[PDB]
């Protein structure tokens, strides 16, 4: 009856400082469909975030892509914050330029 | 090459908040091209790929009517399922439908789909023969009998064999520039330090289309996966996909491990090392 | 092309 989301935070293109890009948060494999996803810059909710239309996989579990245009720097820290009925508290996943 | 037209339709009851959520999305292969969203400013069937923007008003009007028809019957179905399972009227429940068609290079039908889920579990599915139904439980057996008696399979089969295939061909012409492409993966292995005895090798595959891909690590010829970490294939956001697979390997013996990449755009698979 | 279901489960 319940499936916990798999969360991945990553850039659209390989990230070069000073160059425009898109920061992505892909949440997948979850059920039910209600879910809270925010992108954060230095812990603060980013306003201009867009998301894909709710769709689902062969096993009926849902997936969504949240994304925002950004220009990365060496010091700025980004993350994705997700909450879902399967999570006791919001899960924050940090953007790691390599993993 | 083979191709698919698929729609993914989700309804969600929200008692005490108002009418159910209803959203439908359509895909050609791994490319989304339309949507209908009940929670939009002006709910209407509408393009989500640039090559759909030239279809005329009659297309969007007729498709909007059809989506609104389903919205009404999904509301009814949610209430009926609540009754079938003797559930509280206070809780939120989900009703999903997937349908569409797979076609081979000859562009005739390989497989038609019409299947449904309640609260994320199989409920009832049209079988490959497009004649009979698989019911997932005894509530769905009731539905199966109703739909058998009504002749629903014949109704759906007519869509799947005709309209579904014929519109899939039109979509593949409208989007000939982007839909018929194959983007081979750009792949590489990245080293990172771990332990003092071990190390992480991550095999990356980037910028590929279609989404289907196989990444495997092997140790001197055989295979590794029971602790190899393998993330789900993810969209880059530009119409391509990304995936990685990582293994923990003790130090000095990195040369011993190879990553192998299989993809439609790769005549022969890739063998990669750090 | 979207196609409708004809009735309820």
């Amino acid at each position: 009856i319940q499936r916990t989301p798999k969360i991945q935070v990553y850039s659209r293109h390989p990230a070069e400082n000073g160059k425009s890009n898109f920061l992505n948060c892909y949440v997948s494999g979850f059920h039910p469909s209600d879910i809270e996803v925010d992108l954060l810059k230095n812990g603060e909710r980013i306003e201009k975030v867009e998301h894909s239309d709710l769709s689902f996989s062969k096993d009926w579990s849902f997936y969504l892509l949240y994304y925002t245009e950004f220009t990365p720097t060496e010091k700025d820290e980004y993350a994705c914050r997700v909450n879902h009925v399967t999570l006791s508290q919001p899960k924050i996943v940090k953007w790691d330029r390599d993993m | 090459g083979p191709h698919s037209l698929r729609y993914f339709v989700t309804a969600v009851s929200r008692p005490g908040l108002g009418e159910p959520r209803f959203i439908a999305v359509g895909y050609v292969d791994d490319t989304q091209f339309v949507r209908f969203d009940s929670d939009a400013d002006n709910p209407r069937f509408e393009p989500r790929a640039p090559w759909m923007e030239q279809e005329g008003p009659e297309y969007w009007e007729e498709q909007t009517q059809r989506a609104k028809s389903d919205e009404q019957w999904f509301r009814v179905s949610l209430r009926t399922a609540q009754r079938y399972y003797n559930q509280s009227k206070g809780g939120s429940h989900t009703f999903q439908r997937m349908f569409g068609c797979d076609v081979g290079s000859d562009w005739r039908l390989l497989r038609g789909y019409h299947q449904f889920a309640y609260d994320g579990r199989d409920y009832i599915a049209l079988n490959e023969d497009l004649k009979t139904w698989t019911a997932a439980d005894t509530a769905a057996l009731i539905t199966r009998r109703k739909w058998e008696q009504a002749g629903d399979a014949e109704y759906y089969r007519a869509y799947l064999e005709g309209e579904c295939v014929e519109w899939l061909r039109r979509y593949l012409e409208l989007g000939n520039e982007t839909l018929l492409r194959t983007d081979s993966p750009k792949a590489h292995v990245t080293y990172h330090p771990r332990s003092q005895v071990d190390v992480t090798l991550r095999c990356w595959a980037l910028g590929f289309y279609p989404a289907d891909i196989t990444l495997t690590w092997q140790l001197n010829g055989e295979d590794l996966t029971q602790d190899m970490e393998l993330v789900e294939t993810r969209p880059a956001g530009d119409g391509t996909f990304q995936k990685w697979a990582a293994v923990v390997v003790p130090l000095g013996k990195e040369q011993n491990y190879t990553c192998h990449v299989h993809h439609k755009g790769l005549p022969e698979p890739l063998t990669l090392r750090w | 092309y979207y196609s409708i279901i004809p009735h309820s489960i």
